[PDB]
RNA sequence: CAUUGGUGAGCAGCGAAGGAUUUGGUGGAUUACUAGCUAAUAGCAAUCUAUUUCAAAGAAUUCAAACUUGGGGGAAUGCCUUGUUGA
């Protein structure tokens, strides 16, 4: 139950830092802020680390093995982690901003640039044990005089190649006794040398800076002394190198410019090959695969990442994530794509597996507040502060319907009917309640009643009574459908934000500002019971700010909270960095989520190291901007008294860490938070966490392959369930044979029932026994799909994941047969002659 | 941060700046400070006036001026972002070159800016002062010193000193 | 847009525009962001709009 | 013996043993290498700072250690270590068995001390290198010249000279020629130290009774002798920034200050150490400067500074006393109890036998500190009790700590060695608490918990009742009466909902918690000797007195398994962080793992000493124990969090001893089964068309004109692995017998055989766009072989129940590819009579029309209504 | 009669060679521990100097550069751009 573990982050494809593929280029690893997301971009799927820096990370690298990963933050908190194992190995701390980390191409040596130093350690085993100190050091150069910009190793791990703000390129051997075949430095620069990368054979050098010239270096005689023996440039006159690679092999040197515009060219001859932009923002990195066929480009001011084939003139993704502004996200009624609604103006729907963004919605002119689903995945509400609610065909991607008021205002929250025929949507500086048909589009009605601003709406998904909460401290129930007009006002102790409804209409629990959350039975309108939140809340220290965490009132209660699928939980979150999860029989906390470590955020901390505390004011409230090596961000455009408008350069604070929305899935044990970094994907498994269900000491793996062996498949079976061992279920479930599924299906006792069915829904998802899979859903619902319907609430879950199956590959593998049967039928029974 | 240095023209007065804000004026030779300012925004160099009593600094990105106590008098709106500030102390001129490219001599004592000069060279790397005559060398990204008066447009003598930078 | 930003976007919205809008039709694979999935393959028209 | 799952990682909290330390000098800067045990540390005098921890144990335990510039050279039981940053360079082993015990290193000469009163001299190769490595000569102190070795010193300025000091006499040796130049006069008592001072040639001897002697080794006297009556001297230091002080070190744990030139005592440290653990044991002025670091046997190093004189003219004579600056330590007796203060293992709190409770870090050691004992006010205003000469608690018998209300109040509630209440403490402040429960029925505490919410500490006393007080407030809530002997273990639910008790008496006690009922009582046969509550899965461990480990699940009270093995008294037990495993140690000197799901052992571990504490950490990281000898805490890493180790047991279906399952390909030849590969390969296929034309860029992109046309082909020399790149192996049809395809070969191949298999596994690997531009390309003109011969090569396919779904894809690509030609010349008899049996095998697919119409009609029904 | 108001005079109780309150200074933590300096594949750290110099490499018609201006109106003399006269 309450063993969740941080599984994904979706939004937020690109932060800051370096792109890296895989050796295979097979995944790309991408540093979102303090995480590192890995993209399996053939196999759909993706991952996140689950290991945290403590400030935005500037550098990646892993070696070509694929065995180890090292990431760099901006500040030189190295951390190294097994890359197949997903554990962290080591933490190092380098003393200064590390621009580039790079292994060798053999894997062994690791270097860096601190600094100006240049230096070189070797890669501890990834089959050794952890030490105290595994990192041994190589070398440490020091030639350049100004900061160090890039590395490149050579093909054979043999001289390394760097390049310096200091207006020169230097080339060093990794041993001693070659110091005397790299010893040269490149001058002739008139800006910072943005790249210096070898050909394919080690014989010319290409050196890159940051005004647009490429020079190219060749060991000749005008002796024999590295001239430079012509001189390219991109003229692109305004705009400036920021990122360049070169592919060797393909002699294709890929340079992205600070304007969006990104050229790769063919080097030795400098013939443009393509020249088109990623947009308008600066191109903060590029990087190549190891067959030279796939760019990415990462922009890091709107989070975007593409990886784009120029051979075949095509993106394999164009994607953009939100960092900071996301207000709502809700899962798709089967738990497989998550739609966020972004402070932007935009409606995003990620797939969950599959890292990224199906379709993107940009039809408000201002920020969405609420996205909700209706109709079972077909239809999808949101509504923005722009005066607009409005309505989205998820099948032919068009906004078929626009609510609108008659009085000019902005909507905060909604809420549909099950039997979709009306939204209802609540302001917070309204009063009233706005309900609309969504057949015809007209405003069927304005509820009025609350003296505040309805902060919350819901409707009961069985019995349809619509639930508003506003922070008049009044919690309401409306009697909309047949005759009533009804209502029933339930005061609570404060102001409310954040009600959530039962899934079966029974209860609601709002959350309150003194930091409670208090249950209610909607019928008889009498307080169930509530829970008592504000001392198991993280809220910590701003940096502008003059009052101890402890007596803050910033952010102890809860902005949103959601109901469990069983109805037996809630999670919650607030503008706090916690995010908690209790059980409401029993009123206390199961778990507590930290929900960031950065410090890069604001609210992470709760004590602020005093140290960065002088004598006129705290060491991050000044402004080191106008330090910056150009105009760009040097420039300060931030208006002043402004929180939570748009474009994050126009705010002057650091990004606090918030959750803006919590959402349980709703086929499989898990929950999304909305949160500053990304949206948070908190999930269990079953692989790892020894839980059994009352086994005695003759019930052993053992003892259960001797039933299997022996053929009793069903005390197998039930052995393995007492065990809860996932490999002994899987291992059971396939060893019986198809002429008695239907005797096990039906002697199957009634508490290992959800489990056997969500079983068959995490295994069926993905595994290729279809007919195997289907034979036991049937064989299931036939023999015990009474005890189902009458348990509804316990199998509410386990049977939204078994028909995330059924519709998702096995529909489509029968459309697939019968669109085939069907041209069979056409091709050969009708005539073709001439 | 890292202190710009500067001292008056008869060495009785010390002001430091800080790169991040701390900026102080001082008589380094009693014990007396006389301005103690921490302008919480990086500060990049300053220059005494014609006495102790005004200090001119060049901001984040606007160039102020400071009394004897350390109250701002003025807040520049041209000289957009100087690096590099040199009084003329004959003349009372506040010469003031930077990230643009431009030289802008401001009359202290009226108030008024004199001149306005077009570098042409992309940011100055480099200024000196001719105490003998007043002309400013600024040095600029091409291994060019130029000396600029605040009558002529134009340079008035441009040497090629280096390679690279000034 | 910048008194919304300075105003920290509590504003009153625009009066009303009954605006109008030309959708060709097309598959809503090629209305997608580029990644290797999909969402759904219908058209962007309804039978009664063919 | 080593393990398999837990491997050594460090041993934290320990700073010194009492082997003479050195001082060595990086530049301008001084770090300070102090042996413990059996590695050494090097610390950044500075900020006392943990720079270094030397990379291997050695064999045996250090026991003379130098550092020159970069270098330290540390002696064990034979031989000669050269380590620089940890990593050993060198290794110098002696010819002798007798163990060497004191060095010096000057010049090329590094100069090691035997104790068998020979001297063994090393010398560098060439005078550029960087430490001494060959052997010289060796050099002998018989029963003639001196008694035994009690120093081994290079006053400066004496060219490849040694001054050897024995303990009686004072020989000066050449070690180039091998020599015995000077022999002093003997002493009348035995000295025990010698530090050469800054004045030239002179030395400093210290006797075991108490004086000091200032002997000037070239005029062969003494030139002064300073006496301090009943005090054996074990450490001498001078200062060298323009003020002649002497530093000496005194046995009873006490620091003198002298002044030379006045004559005066300038002022005494008593009791800066331990006199039970060896006093100051080295004391050493940094020099040029004003501090002065001391260490003892006690686990403890401290600096100690003098401020400048107050007087502002006479200065010299007015010598303010010196301070305390810095200083770091551990224990100073082995720990009795551990725990982990949170759940990202970062510090832990660890209780010893010296009576004090410390707090160390496990990332970063500078951090560690000794939770204060400094009690509060009492509440009412009355006075409290007590001595007056504050002494520390009683040592810890037990402890548990809960972090979930952390800085609202008190945390930590520990148990004390006889003595009947048991303590709070407050982690983030690190103090002592306000309350101290009471057990209410006169008998020592012998347990204690407290639950997960923070508000409950449970009592378990002696007399056999648990009390339950609030954290908050301090007071009695509850009070339970179920055990007559000692309850030896509470625990709480998760949910604070039932709790477990164990006494020693053999009841485990299942009570409600909210009510106040029992649910059940269980009689084990025997007394139980310490409980742990796996609380996730709500399975608790007891250790019986029959050396068995009972571990019991509280929701349906069984025993579900008994872990049989141990020869003694289990000392102690943990659970796996995932409640997998438990991990016990016992006075048989064992450690033993245990995999509970299958019942067994895992592996075993025999330690020297006996482990008395094992904890794991709450994330799978980290293994701790502690020993009954070392003032440190033993920190091992589990392996299985890397790999995954077998589940099999140990003593003196591969896949489930590693607890996988690798799925069959296909269950049975009559059931259908997708492909092993992504779902999406169906879809892509099916449509990548309109989704390439979804993946074009707006707008063409601006290339050259002079582009050279083959750049596809143009490469260099990583490769390319598509189907361009593809070159035919080894008289006019679409592709002739030398440049045939392999696919149209392997097509061809499988017409003659009758067996298509190879071109089914090259059409289920290859690509998607390699696919389409296959089956695009199939001869579809004159007399229709190629499109037959796929036709019923997927007929093959599809009878095989196997990768179905993608030969149905590629049924449909052929259709939409060319099935235009296949309507064209419909009624042809080959091309008809391949799809009558493609028809044939593929009418029986309707098994699954209908199965996903039963599961999706009845799911619906079921689900709504 | 209430003070759940100020200032005191005292009990009971608590109570180990004393107790309470306030404050200055310093040290250690406040992020996860691979050592100092320099001209750095090594030297130094007692010192860089009486080898610190030569050679090589290295210079975009970009011989373009305020992406940096509070609003309205103007700009004598400037300054900018374009043309023009005379050299």
């Amino acid at each position: 139950k309450s063993d969740f573990k941080f599984s994904n982050l979706l939004g937020t494809v690109y932060r800051q830092g370096n792109i890296t593929f895989s050796d295979d280029g097979k995944q790309l690893l991408s540093p979102v802020g303090n995480r590192v997301s890995v993209f399996d971009l053939i196999n759909n799927k993706s991952f996140t680390f689950e290991y945290e820096h403590r400030k935005n990370i500037a550098a990646i690298d892993l070696n070509k093995q694929g065995t180890l990963l090292i990431s760099i933050d901006e500040d030189g908190r190295a951390i190294l982690v097994n890359f197949k194992a997903r554990n962290v190995l080591h933490h190092f701390n380098f003393k200064e901003k590390c621009s580039a980390v790079k292994f060798s191409p053999d894997g062994r040596l690791f270097a860096l640039a601190s600094g100006r130093f240049l230096q070189i350690w070797k890669t501890p085993d990834v089959n050794k044990d952890r030490q105290f100190a595994p990192f041994v050091r190589h070398r440490v150069h020091a030639g350049h005089f100004q900061d160090i910009t890039s590395l490149t190793w050579s093909q054979d791990s043999r001289f390394i190649l760097t390049t310096s703000k200091d207006l020169s390129a230097k080339i060093w051997s990794v041993d001693s006794e070659e110091k005397n075949l790299a010893a040269t430095t490149f001058n002739g620069h008139r800006d910072y040398v943005m790249g210096a990368f070898f050909s394919h054979d080690q014989e010319k050098i290409y050196t890159v800076s940051k005004d647009g010239a490429v020079f190219v270096w060749e060991f000749t005689k005008r002796k024999y002394s590295w001239r430079i023996t012509k001189k390219h440039f991109f003229y692109a006159n305004q705009a400036k190198v920021k990122c360049v690679t070169f592919h060797p092999a393909t002699r294709l040197l890929a340079v992205g410019f600070t304007s969006g515009e990104f050229r790769l060219y063919d080097l030795p001859d400098f013939t443009l090959i393509q020249q088109l932009s990623m947009g308008q923002n600066p191109v903060n990195t590029v990087s190549v695969n190891q067959t030279g066929e796939w760019l990415a480009f990462g922009s890091s001011k709107l989070g975007q990442l593409l990886v784009y084939e120029w051979q075949s003139e095509s993106y394999i993704l164009k994607q953009q994530g939100h960092f900071d502004s996301t207000n709502s996200l809700a899962y798709s009624p089967d738990g497989s794509r998550v739609v966020t609604a972004s402070e932007d103006g935009k409606i995003k729907v990620w797939d969950i597996t599959s890292g990224f963004c199906l379709a993107t919605f940009e039809e408000h002119t201002s920020s969405v507040t609420a996205v909700q689903f209706a109709k079972r995945g077909q239809v999808m509400f949101s509504s923005s502060l722009d005066g607009t609610v409005r309505a989205w065909d998820l099948i032919r991607y068009r906004n078929f319907r626009t609510f609108t008021g008659t009085e000019r205002i902005q909507f905060n929250c909604l809420a549909v009917d099950p039997s979709g025929e009306v939204v209802c949507a609540g302001s917070l500086d309204n009063f009233d309640i706005h309900v609309w048909s969504v057949q015809t589009g007209q405003l069927l009605d304005a509820l009025s009643g609350h003296e505040g601003p309805v902060s919350c709406l819901s409707f009961s998904q069985e019995n349809s009574v619509l639930a508003s909460a506003s922070w008049d401290k009044t919690i309401r129930i409306w009697s909309i459908f047949g005759r009533s007009q009804q209502v029933e006002p339930i005061e609570v102790y404060s102001d409310v934000l954040a009600l959530s409804m039962r899934p079966d209409g029974k209860e609601v629990a709002v959350s309150t500002l003194k930091g409670q959350i208090s249950i209610f039975n909607i019928e008889d309108a009498k307080q169930v019971g509530n829970i008592d939140c504000r001392k198991d809340i993280i809220s910590g220290r701003f940096n502008q700010d003059r009052f101890t965490a402890k007596n803050s009132e910033r952010s102890k209660f809860f902005t949103t909270i959601h109901y469990s699928f069983d109805g037996m939980a809630i999670v919650a979150g607030g503008n706090n960095n916690s995010i908690c999860l209790y059980d409401v029989p029993n009123e206390v906390l199961l778990k507590r989520f930290i929900v960031s470590r950065n410090m890069a955020l604001n609210g992470t901390l709760e004590f602020l190291n005093s140290k960065k505390m002088t004598e006129a004011g705290s060491l991050d409230l000044i402004d080191d901007a106008g330090e910056n090596s150009d105009l760009e961000d040097r420039i300060d455009n931030s208006l002043p008294g402004s929180q939570r408008g748009g474009d994050l350069s126009t705010r002057k604070m650091r990004p606090e860490v918030r959750v803006t929305s919590v959402q349980f899935s709703p086929t499989a044990n898990a929950f999304a938070a909305a949160s500053t970094e990304g949206l948070l994907i908190y999930s269990t498994n079953d692989t790892i966490l020894f839980d059994p269900f009352d086994l005695d000491v003759d019930v052993t793996p053992h003892s259960t392959v001797e039933a299997l062996r022996e053929k009793q498949f069903l005390n197998a079976l039930v052995m393995a369930f007492r065990l809860n061992e996932e490999y002994l279920i899987n291992k059971v479930y396939e060893a019986i044979p198809i002429k008695e599924i239907p005797l096990v299906a039906s002697n199957i006792p009634a508490i290992y029932l959800p489990r056997i069915l969500k079983f068959i829904g995490d295994f069926a998802i993905e595994s290729q026994h279809i007919e195997f899979n289907l034979i036991w859903i049937k064989a299931l619902l036939s023999a015990s799909g009474g005890y189902i319907n009458e348990h509804k609430y316990l199998f509410s879950t386990a049977m939204r994941s078994i028909q995330r199956f059924i519709v998702r590959v096995a529909k489509e593998v029968v459309n697939t047969t019968t669109d085939n049967k069907y041209t069979y039928r056409f091709l050969v029974s009708t005539d073709g002659s001439m | 941060g890292p202190y710009h240095i500067k001292y008056a023209k008869n060495g009785t007065h010390l002001l430091i700046t800080g790169r991040k804000g701390h900026v102080a004026s001082m008589d380094w030779r009693k014990g007396q400070l006389r301005a103690e300012l921490f302008l919480n925004e990086t500060c990049h160099s300053a220059t005494y006036l014609q006495n102790e009593q005004y200090f001119a600094v060049a901001q984040k990105k606007y160039t102020f001026i400071y009394d004897h106590e350390g109250t701002e008098l003025h807040r520049l709106k041209q000289h957009i972002e100087a690096r590099h500030l040199d009084f003329l102390p004959y003349h009372y001129l506040l010469v003031t070159a930077g990230e643009t490219g431009w030289l802008k001599y401001h009359d202290v004592s009226t108030g008024q800016l004199v001149s306005e000069l077009r570098t042409k060279a992309g940011p100055t790397m480099a200024m000196a002062q001719n105490p003998w005559n007043a002309v400013m060398h600024l040095g600029h990204s091409n291994g060019t010193v130029s000396l600029w008066s605040p009558s002529m447009p134009e340079p008035l003598v441009k040497l090629l000193s280096a390679r690279g930078p000034v | 847009y910048k008194l919304d930003v300075l105003s920290s976007v509590h504003f009153v919205p625009k009066p009303a525009s009954t605006s109008l809008e030309i959708r060709v039709e097309t598959p809503t694979i090629s209305m997608e962001d580029a990644q290797p999935l999909y969402m759904s393959n219908a058209s962007s028209l309804a039978p009664q709009e063919i | 013996k080593n393990s398999k799952i837990f491997s050594p990682f460090r041993i934290i909290g320990n700073v010194s043993n009492g082997v003479p330390f050195a001082t060595g000098t990086l530049g301008s800067t001084f770090y300070i290498v102090t042996c413990v045990g059996k590695t050494f540390q090097i610390y950044d005098a500075n900020t006392l700072h943990l720079l270094f921890v030397s990379e291997k144990e050695t064999p045996s335990s250090i026991v003379a250690l130098s550092a020159h510039f970069h270098y330290v050279y540390a002696a064990y039981e034979n031989k000669v270590g050269i380590y620089k940053r940890g990593i050993e360079e060198h290794l110098l082993e002696l010819e002798t068995d007798a163990n060497v015990e004191h060095l010096c290193i000057f010049g090329d000469y590094l100069c090691a001390s035997t104790d068998d009163n020979s001297i063994f001299i090393y010398k560098k190769s060439d005078p550029q290198d960087k430490y001494p490595s060959e052997f010289y000569t060796k050099l002998t102190v018989t029963e003639i010249q001196g008694g035994e070795i009690v120093s081994l010193q290079h006053l400066a300025t004496y060219l490849n000279k040694l001054t050897v000091v024995t303990k009686s006499n004072v020989l000066l040796f050449n070690v180039r020629t091998g020599k015995l130049v000077f022999t002093s006069n003997e002493f009348p008592d035995q000295i025990t130290t010698a530090e050469p001072a800054p004045v030239l040639d002179i030395i400093a001897l210290g006797t075991v009774t108490g004086e000091v002697i200032m002997f000037n080794m070239r005029k062969g006297k003494r030139i002064r002798t300073i006496k301090i009556p009943q005090s054996r001297i074990s450490s001498l230091s001078f200062r060298t920034d323009g003020s002649s002080h002497l530093s000496v070190g005194t046995s009873s744990g006490d620091l003198i200050f002298y002044d030379l030139d006045r004559r005066s005592r300038i002022h005494v440290l008593k009791n800066i150490h331990r006199e039970s653990y060896g006093g100051v044991t080295q004391a050493t002025f940094l020099n040029g400067q004003p501090i002065i670091v001391t260490s003892g046997g006690d686990n403890s190093l401290k600096e100690y500074v003098f401020d400048p004189s107050l007087s502002q003219g006479s200065g010299d004579v007015v010598v303010q006393p010196p301070r305390y600056l810095r200083s770091r330590g551990g224990h100073s007796q082995p720990p009795s109890y551990i725990a982990f203060a949170d759940s990202q293992s970062h510090f832990m709190l660890s209780a010893s036998k010296d009576r004090s409770l410390w707090s160390f870090s496990l990332r970063k050691d500078a951090q560690s500190q000794e939770m204060s004992q400094r009690l509060h006010k009492k509440q009412d205003g009355g006075r409290v009790g007590g001595s007056t000469i504050k002494s520390k608690f009683p040592e810890i018998v037990a402890l548990a700590i809960e972090n979930a209300r952390i800085g609202e109040w008190e945390n930590i509630i520990t148990a004390h060695k006889d003595e009947k209440f048991a303590r709070t403490w407050d982690m983030r402040n690190k103090r002592v608490g306000r309350w101290t429960f009471d057990t209410t029925d006169d008998g020592f505490v012998k347990s204690v918990a407290m639950s997960q919410c923070g508000n409950f500490g449970f009592i378990g006393s002696s007399n056999g009742s648990i009390t339950i007080y609030n954290m908050q407030s301090g007071i009695l809530r509850k009070k339970y009466k179920l055990h007559k002997r000692a309850v030896t273990g509470i625990s709480l639910d998760g949910m604070n909902r039932k709790m477990v008790s164990c006494g020693l008496d053999g009841i485990v006690g299942f009570y409600d918690f909210n009510k106040s009922t029992l649910l059940g009582k269980l009689k084990l046969d025997a007394p139980i000797t310490a409980m742990v509550y796996h609380r996730s899965s709500d399975l608790f461990a007891l250790a019986l007195d029959d050396l068995s480990i009972v571990v019991i699940d509280a929701v349906t009270q069984r025993v579900v398994r008994q872990l049989w093995g141990h020869s003694n008294r289990i000392t102690a037990f943990d659970f796996s962080p995932e409640g997998r495993w438990i991990v016990s140690a016992s006075l048989d000197s064992t450690i033993r793992t245990w995999d509970l799901p299958t019942g067994g052992c895992i592996d075993g571990i025999i330690v020297d000493n006996v482990a008395t504490n094992v904890k794991f950490s709450p994330n799978g990281d980290l293994l701790a124990t502690t020993h009954v000898t070392g003032n440190g805490i033993c920190i091992w890493t589990n392996r299985a969090q890397f790999k995954t180790v077998s589940t099999r047991t140990i003593d003196e279906l591969n896949d489930i001893d590693f607890n996988t399952y690798t799925s069959l390909e296909q269950i049975d030849k009559e059931l259908l089964t997708l492909s092993i590969g992504p779902r999406s390969k169906m879809n892509t296929l099916l449509h990548l068309d309109v989704i390439r034309k979804r993946s074009k860029p707006k707008e063409a992109p601006k290339k050259s004109e002079k582009l050279p046309f083959f750049l596809q082909l143009s490469g260099e020399k990583s490769v390319r692995e598509g189907i361009a790149h593809e070159t035919p192996e080894e008289f006019k049809v679409t592709g002739r017998l030398g440049f045939e395809s392999h696919f149209t070969k392997q097509l061809r191949e499988g017409s003659q055989s009758k067996d298509y298999s190879s071109l089914l596994a090259t059409l289920i690997n290859f690509s998607p766009a390699a696919v389409d531009l296959e089956i695009r390309s199939l001869n579809s003109f004159e007399p229709f072989d190629e499109i037959v011969w796929f036709i019923d090569a997927l007929t093959q396919g599809l009878k095989s129940n196997k990768n179905f779904e993608l030969y149905e894809t590629f049924m449909s690509l052929l259709f939409k590819a060319h099935g235009d030609v296949i309507h064209a010349n419909n009624k042809n008899q080959d091309i008809a009579s391949a799809l009558q049996n493609w028809e044939d095998v593929h009418k029986k697919e309707d098994r699954l029309d209908d199965l996903v119409k039963f599961c999706m009609g009845v799911a619906a029904f079921v689900t709504t209504a």
